RNA sequence: CAUAAAGACCAGGC
């Protein structure tokens, strides 16, 4: 649903790199190289991050039990 | 998923 | 009415007198343990503070039984009944009643299951007597029940989601006779076929033969190592098979201390190539093979399932025969035990580098093929000039496609040869077919070469269309291609027009297995 | 239901000892030590000291279930030599041997910074 | 074709032999589409493609296909005058002609395929049983399942915390929505025989992730209950029941209910614990009050009241409750590698590399030989190439451009060996390991089936009343 | 009969990894001290959630999952912290805690991202690393969230939360001169990165008086301690675990007779 | 009523009014609510006439 | 005019303009709409 | 007690023995207030 | 009635009706859902051991999947329709003639 | 402690 901090396998912070990743994709770059420029370099930060699906941004279009 | 001989 | 209430199956007869609800009796999921032994079973907590034990009051355990009923039911090991020589029962569950707790000789204590009961333990269905044994009591944390990995193969068990039966003998009578008569060491051989039900066959099967070659040379380190889990050892370190220019020993002088007593077999290998024994070299086998395990130890020769496995006149076997059941049970303890803890040394996989062969393989699997489709085109092609005599018992559709199936299943076990002898010695697959864990040689031809040809309802692919099989090919065509012959490999993949009939075969083959296991419960039935 | 906590694996219980002390009878000047709560980390290293003595016959290890916590050493040595005496000079140059690595180690990462 | 007097569903059947016409106008056939062949080209040519890349802002799309003549729709009694091409770059060239007259052609012929078999990476090079294992088994693994899964008070719903979509994906994933709402976490696999206890189709497993979220999940379930008006001095009503005036008052904690005679949600319940009050009068009352089952300890998630059809007070209470992987709960592959969990080790206990990437989960070589599962392989090697390169990878079925040498080519530019073996160290001794163990990244799936759901124990309880033999279930 | 005499050498140092090298000693005490790195560090996590008003998306535990996993600077002050089991106080006490709190509430048009920026303590030495934002729960108008967390103070064999590295490398023997491993086909396995041999070679000379000698590490962080105050914890806290069982020990067989 | 039908109240409609309704947007519909839970009609085979 | 080659987008890609039009469940939808217009009545 | 409406969302107070509807909207929906008992948690 | 509770008939005969039609949308995963809306079914009883209605045919290719099937002895009975399979909708035929 | 009926169909696990 949300990112993960904190990878399974090595335990590299990778639930700050969310945003930076989203932003780097929007520009030019491939998904490779941004996640290269993020210090991402062993596969278990890489699957973590290039396999992300994020589901909270479509839990937040619903009003809550309580505008 | 061998042979008229083996199995199917 | 009162027919259809007392009539057959789930009635009262068929379902209330022979086969009912019991009582003291404990169901979940089975997980390996390979640290166990062949007598025991590994209980959860919870179903171990849930079922009990009435045990009588005598004055040899009189302190120990007013220590279970000081505490009982907050604290695991205790009680939750004491029933008095009135029949009465005081519970020790809710509101318990301290002035109450005094025990005599007469009254009973109803006490939770220990380390050290005897049980029963049973997978569903029982097709005969090795399907439901005694075993023996260890309480182990988590939520699962964890029996020993060679007591497998009587109760046809694996250990992806099954769920297996305990009942709990209640007199002292019935323990009694549960420990004279149905242990689980005291069932290792059958009286069906009169060899064992249980032999080594998992990964310590491929490690038991990678242990007992000529390579395998032991330092003094994992001596030390490997010697600390032998239960029947001596104390003794054998002195060893090289002592200059380093002491090492070998697999064959550490694996000879686990055979027990003084017992003598000669058996083979699976690789014992026929035109040895005739000639020279007979008793020294250049590639170290006719086991001989003379006076208790194991002289030459490497091990397979053909000398542990299941089958009469194994080591196993005749450990059994000659020594007894005790001591049977430790022989397979320990092999379990150091070949597991020398495989995480050695280690094992299986990846694609096992799977692959080299270019000069492949090159003569397609001029085998290409000759099996050529001569195929010359035996349709003498059919149809009217030109092709019948055989005696035959039709002429029956000759042509008997010998069609006789050249491409005389052109399947060429390319089956042809993978067969391109193997290497570090590969896996081929550590795992000669080792007899698991595998078999179609399933290396399979993977590597060609995987073969479908055929639904006992012959070739028919036409399900009419005059042809699907809607790609043209009319009244009996080719190799059009009918079914995969010649493609697993690992090169399937075209469409033939994973289509790969999917044919496969689901035959699965309706069989569908259907078949209730004519055989029925007859099971009607002649017990 | 039946997952126990974690610290049922360092923590010692209310009567249990760190270590107990039981003569082996198969063969003389042998014995046996069980450590609990304790893993691999410490008997590999008192494994692999012991076989530094030139008068220690025997030593190893074992953990007789993983999901227990604890830990078996053997040691069998020569006439004239105890065991546990091997066992405590064991323990001593293991001592000196991590201390001398301190020093080391915080000596270098002070030279390593400032050039 | 181009739509004058007939509608597109009919079929228009020709046997020469038989020497009749047979036309099917009649509900309930079965067809599928196909690409119409002239003389020996096709129909549909690149300008049916340059103007369907832009279907959001031209108003073109597959009515305009079809009603162009370069589509047709044909059912099975039609597929026997037909004479199929499968592929055209192939099949349609001069060559040593087969045949010469095709009267259509498919569109790509891995759409022979259902919903749960196109969710299986290089379904070709596994024996096809396996397909069936797992064509009936991603019915049952744990994801997220549809979008308002607050709103919906379903009976017993399976959410999983943190899913992934997969890295090597079949091409038609694409159209029945996986990468939205996928189930299951790409994990790294090692294939190797290590303690003993992944022995005949069991799992090892790392803890030190399960500490961190790994196939982790939340179990909801629903609870009804319903004030009713049975007799002329009989009715239901939510109350508290209290010990003096109500009369079966046994050890469940009733304190814990509000005023309204309803649990408020936050609060914890664990076993045998009243969760609605509701009683009846007696024919100076009697309570007909629910409890949960045995040995949850839930919480309460949202409690919902109403008027149902005939206009009574109706209530419904959630109750969630977090489930850790444990060591008998079932997990499987996508392809037909069911097995459980066998024993859970940490991080300093599981064999690293030479960069310190200790598996998550550990397999047996032996699952692999005996049933032909090479397509897991296959992912299993594809993701490696494709957690470094950084795409996704293509795993649709019939490719023929998707090669072992070219993915092993790919995996020899990373630094890697080309056929996916890596030196794995030992975790208890620190040795290496003298074989090379088959590592890599490959989809696992948590199955429905857990342990807490199964297990079961029995000692002097309940009896039937016509029989008197224990009960049933 | 007696000790050996390791040598270090520091190859780098940044404030995200050491690595360094170990010359002249056991292989088994270069995988304790690598056992150590990983589990037995004390560090500081949170361990304690009391949630007083959530109105978000995830539930309840969901985010109390979250707060545990958030790495908290524990630099000085985690030798004079006691463990809460060692302290005979009550059931809190600020010499073996750390009281967070959480406050956010939403009221603009636009989602709010509640980042560890947000989590506010009473002490300035134990914060969360901010000097990127670990995201936490992302909200909506009219959704909020309040919370009062501790922290206690624990090692990796607990929970790994309280690990205070990432990926700790470790190898030795770069070319098997020792032949622990034994390749298939030397051609086609890429050369170690401390290796020592020609562009044209495969496997270093075999030779049977070897020992396993000059191991290799590298020793990731997360943003809690230091690089370089994981290992010199580590090697005191495993001398602590041998000087006690020499206490425990020599009263035992002081104490046998 | 068969959900997404042309005699239901969710026909043609966009995204943010499925959102608000609280529906789901990607649910598929061809299913049948009769007394709050959910049918679905399985196509039973015949032979042809 | 012709396509050569270049078959491998062209193919998904009018698989894509199809379950971009249809769907999944049209043939439940298209049955009861034809049960409920002509059938009824 | 007090309950929360399910289309408008305005507070407002339920007696026992009474038709459970809102006011200012007719909607037949109620949500029950959360509690004020607080629960401890782990992070673990 | 008719349905609520899968009885395909009255409630009256309720015992001379085939059931099995009408039952409730399964709802683990969303792949779950969109095979069980998509499902045929044959009403041959499934205590017959006659194999050949239970086996593959020539005559599913590209309409019926070969691969998704159930296990136990409902095997081959129950299938699951293809990608593009497109059950027919009905005319009349009076345009035609 | 005591009380939670019972039958029919359906989808599953080994
Ligand atoms: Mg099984
Ligand atoms: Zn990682
Ligand atoms: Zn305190
Ligand atoms: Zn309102």
């Amino acid at each position: 649903m949300i990112i993960p901090v904190r990878c399974f396998t090595c335990g590299k912070i990778v639930g700050n790199k969310w945003e930076a990743y989203l932003g780097l994709l929007q520009a030019e770059y491939t998904e490779g190289d941004a996640l290269d420029a993020l210090g991402l370099k062993r596969y278990c930060c890489r699957r973590m991050l290039l396999a992300h699906v994020d589901l909270i941004e479509k839990l937040l279009n619903y009003a809550p039990l309580e505008k | 998923i061998w042979g008229i001989g083996c199995n199917p | 009415s009162l027919k259809q209430r007392l009539k057959g199956k789930e009635g009262r007869v068929r379902g209330n007198l022979m086969g009912k609800r019991v009582d003291f009796s404990a169901r979940t999921v089975i997980t390996p343990d390979p640290n166990l032994s062949i007598d025991q079973v590994g209980v959860p907590r919870s179903i171990a503070a849930n079922m009990t034990f009435a045990e009588i009051v005598t004055p040899f355990n009189i302190d120990r039984l007013q220590e279970l009923v000081r505490r009982g039911n907050s604290q695991y090991p205790g009680a939750k009944y004491i029933i008095r020589d009135n029949g009465d029962r005081i519970d020790l569950r809710f509101h318990p009643k301290p002035s109450d707790l005094h025990l005599q000789t007469g009254y009973k204590v109803e006490r939770h299951m220990c380390d050290g009961d005897i049980v029963i333990f049973n997978r569903q269905p029982t097709l005969h007597k090795m399907s439901m044994m005694g075993h023996r009591v260890r309480i182990l944390p988590w939520s699962t029940f964890r029996l020993n990995l060679s007591v497998t193969t009587p109760y046809n068990a694996d250990f992806d989601g099954d769920e297996m039966n305990l009942h709990l003998p209640q007199s002292l009578e019935t323990r009694a006779e549960i420990q004279e008569l149905a242990m689980v060491p005291r069932m290792i051989v059958t009286p069906q076929s009169n060899r064992p039900v249980m032999g080594i066959v998992q990964d310590t099967l491929t490690a038991v033969r990678k242990f007992t070659k000529r390579d395998v040379f032991l330092e003094r380190g994992e001596v030390m190592n490997l010697l600390m889990f032998l239960s029947t050892w001596d104390g003794k370190v054998p002195q060893p098979a090289i002592l200059k220019p380093r002491p090492l020993w070998t697999g064959k002088q550490i694996f000879s201390l686990i055979i027990p007593g003084h017992i003598n077999c000669i058996r083979t290998h699976s690789t014992h190539p026929d035109d040895e024994d005739s000639g020279p070299y007979k008793h020294i086998s250049p590639g170290d093979t006719k086991v001989v395990v003379e006076n208790g130890e194991l002289i030459m020769g490497i091990l397979c399932k053909k000398s542990l496995g299941t089958s009469a006149g194994s080591l196993v076997h005749i450990s059994y025969l000659e020594m007894g059941h005790d001591i049977t049970r430790l022989f397979y303890s320990n092999i379990q035990t150091v070949i597991n803890n020398w495989l995480l040394i050695e280690g094992h996989t299986i990846g694609i580098g096992d799977s692959i062969a080299d270019s000069k393989t492949y090159q003569d699997i397609q001029n085998t093929i290409k000759k099996a489709k050529q001569d195929v085109i010359e035996v349709i092609e003498k059919a149809h000039n009217n030109e092709l005599e019948p055989t005696p018992g035959n039709t002429l559709r029956q000759t042509f496609e008997n010998q069609v199936n006789r050249i491409l299943n005389d052109a399947r076990d060429k390319t089956g040869s042809s993978a067969q002898k391109s193997l290497s010695e570090y590969n896996n697959f081929k550590s795992m077919v000669v080792s007899g864990a698991k595998g078999s040689k179609i399933n290396i031809s399979q993977v590597i070469a060609v995987v073969g040809q479908q055929n639904v309802e006992g012959k070739r692919i028919p036409f399900g269309f009419k005059h042809r099989t699907l809607p790609h090919f043209i009319k009244d065509d009996y080719g190799p291609e059009s009918r079914g012959f995969v010649e493609n490999s697993y690992l090169a993949g399937l075209t469409p027009t033939e994973f289509f009939f790969h999917a044919m075969g496969g689901r035959e083959g699965l309706i069989d297995t569908a259907v078949k296991t209730a004519e055989t419960g029925y007859i099971q039935r009607r002649l017990i | 239901m039946n997952a126990p906590p974690a610290f049922e694996s360092f923590l010692l219980f209310e009567g249990e000892k760190k270590i107990t002390i039981n003569k082996d009878t198969k063969v003389p000047n042998a014995c046996l030590f069980t450590i609990n709560k304790e893993d691999h980390t410490l008997g590999n290293i008192i494994k692999s000291q012991l076989l530094k003595d030139p008068q220690v016959l025997f030593a190893g290890y074992k953990v007789p279930h993983p999901l227990e916590h604890k830990i078996i050493i053997r040691v069998q040595t020569t006439p004239d030599y105890s065991p546990q005496e091997a066992f405590t000079n064991a323990i001593t140059d293991l001592i000196s041997e991590l201390s001398l690595l301190e020093e080391r180690f915080r000596v270098a990462i002070k030279d390593k910074q400032e050039g | 074709r181009q739509m004058d007097i007939i509608v597109s569903e009919v079929s228009m059947i020709r046997d020469i032999r038989e020497r009749e016409i047979r036309i099917y106008t009649d509900a309930g056939r079965i067809c599928r589409p196909l690409l119409i062949v002239e003389k020996q080209k096709l129909l549909l040519k690149k300008r049916h493609i340059d103007q369907l890349k832009e279907r959001e802002y031209n108003n073109y799309s597959w009515q305009d296909l079809v009603a162009s003549g370069v589509v047709e729709y044909i059912d099975t009694l039609e597929e026997e005058t037909v004479m199929l091409a499968m592929t055209p770059d192939d099949l349609q060239e001069k060559e040593v002609a087969y045949c010469s007259t095709y009267t259509h052609c498919e569109i790509h012929p891995s759409m022979i395929l259902g919903v749960c078999a196109s969710i299986i990476p290089f379904p070709d090079h596994n024996q096809s049983p396996r397909n069936t294992y797992q064509s009936a088994m991603g019915k049952q693994a744990m994801g997220v399942y549809i979008t308002n899964f607050h709103v919906r008070m379903d009976t017993l719903a399976h959410v999983l915390y943190y899913p992934q979509k997969p890295l090597v994906t079949t091409r038609s994933m694409e159209y029945l929505r996986f990468r939205e709402l996928p189930a299951g976490i790409n994990s790294i696999v090692a294939i190797a025989s290590y303690t003993g206890y992944n022995q005949e189709d069991s799992v090892i497993m790392n803890r030190s992730a399960v500490d961190r979220g790994f196939f982790r999940s939340v179990f909801y379930r629903s609870y009804k209950e319903q004030e009713s008006k049975k007799g002329f001095d009989q009715e239901e009503v939510f109350e508290k029941p209290t010990r003096e005036t109500c009369q079966g008052m046994r050890h469940a904690i009733y304190d814990k209910l509000d005023d309204d005679g309803l649990i408020a949600p936050g609060v914890r319940v664990s076993g045998d614990d009243v969760i609605i009050g509701k009683t009846v009068t007696l024919p100076t009352k009697r309570d007909c009050s629910t409890f949960l089952r045995t040995s949850e300890t839930g919480i309460v998630d949202q409690v919902m009241v109403t008027l149902n059809q005939e206009g009574y007070k109706f209530c419904k209470i959630r109750v969630r409750s977090v489930r850790i992987p444990q060591i008998g709960d079932k997990f499987a592959s996508r392809h037909g590698q069911k097995g459980t969990c066998g024993i859970q080790y940490r991080q300093e206990d599981m064999p690293f590399t030479c960069e310190g990437i200790t598996p998550d989960i550990i397999i047996n070589p032996h699952a692999i030989p005996s049933r032909m599962t090479i397509g897991h392989l296959i992912e299993c090697l594809q993701g490696k190439v494709s957690a470094n390169k950084g795409e996704i990878g293509d795993a649709t079925p019939f490719n023929d451009a998707v090669n072992v040498q070219k993915i092993s080519n790919l995996l020899s530019d990373y630094g890697y060996h080309l056929r996916g073996n890596e030196v794995l160290y030992n975790g208890f001794t620190g040795r290496k390991i003298t074989s090379q163990i088959f590592i890599g990244p490959t989809y696992y799936q948590r199955l429905k089936h857990m342990v807490d759901d199964k297990i079961h124990s029995r000692a002097r309880g309940p009896i039937q009343i016509l029989n008197r033999q224990p009960m049933e279930g | 009969p007696y000790a050996n005499q390791p040598t270090v050498r520091i190859t780098e140092l940044t404030d995200e990894n050491v690595k360094f090298i170990i010359e002249n000693t056991d292989l088994a005490v270069a995988n304790s001290i690598r056992r150590v790195f990983i589990a037995e560090v004390p560090i500081i996590a949170i361990d304690w959630v009391q949630i007083d008003a959530n109105s978000s998306v995830l539930h309840d535990e969901f985010i109390a999952h979250r707060l545990g996993l958030i790495p908290l600077t524990s630099d000085d002050i985690v030798d004079k912290l006691q463990y809460s089991r060692d302290c005979t106080c009550e059931e809190f006490c600020p010499e073996c805690s750390v009281e967070f709190t959480l406050d956010v509430r939403c009221n603009e048009d636009q989602t709010r991202h509640v980042t560890s920026r947000d989590l506010i303590s009473n002490s300035p030495r134990v914060i969360p690393v901010t000097s990127d934002d670990i995201l936490i729960v992302k909200l909506r108008k009219g959704q909020e969230l309040r919370l009062r967390a501790y922290a206690k103070k624990g090692f990796g064999k607990e929970h790994a939360k309280w690990n205070p590295t990432a990926g700790v490398a470790f190898e030795y023997d770069p070319d098997n001169a020792l032949r622990h491993t034994v390749y298939p086909k030397p051609e086609e396995w890429p050369k170690s990165e401390y290796s020592e041999l020609d562009e044209d070679e495969s496997q270093a000379p075999y030779d049977p008086n070897g020992k396993p000698e000059r191991f290799y590490y590298n020793v990731e962080s997360c943003g809690s301690l230091r690089p370089e105050t994981i290992v010199l914890s580590a090697l005191s806290g495993l001398k602590k675990k041998l000087s006690d069982l020499q206490t425990q020990l020599s009263h035992e067989i002081q104490s046998d007779v | 009523i068969m959900l997404r039908s042309t005699y239901c109240l969710l026909n043609g409609l966009t995204d943010r009014d499925l959102c608000e309704l609280n529906e789901c947007p990607l649910d598929p519909g061809g299913y049948f609510i009769i007394n709050g839970s959910e049918k679905v009609l399985i196509a039973q085979e015949k032979m042809a006439t | 005019e012709i396509t050569p080659d270049l078959w491998q987008e062209a193919c998904w890609i009018v698989i894509s303009s199809y379950f971009d039009e249809k769907g999944l469940v049209r043939q439940q939808l298209d049955s009861f709409d034809e049960f409920i217009q002509m059938s009824v009545q | 007690m007090i309950y929360i409406c399910g289309e408008c969302h305005t507070e407002n107070e339920i007696k026992s023995r009474d038709p459970i509807r809102c006011r200012e909207c007719g909607y037949r929906i109620m949500y029950k207030k959360r509690t004020k008992r607080l629960v401890v948690f782990d992070a673990r | 009635y008719s349905l609520a509770t899968g009885n395909w008939g009255d409630q009256k005969k309720a015992h001379q009706a085939r059931a099995g039609v009408s039952q409730v949308l399964n709802r683990l995963t969303f792949a779950s859902t969109l095979s069980h809306l998509r499902r045929l079914n044959s009403p041959i009883g499934r205590d017959g051991k006659l194999a050949k209605p239970r086996q593959l045919h020539n005559t599913l290719w590209g309409m019926v999947c070969p691969a998704e099937t159930p296990e136990g002895h409902a095997v081959g009975l129950v299938k699951n329709l293809a990608l593009m399979a497109y059950i027919s909708v009905g005319s009349q035929p009076s345009p035609i003639l």
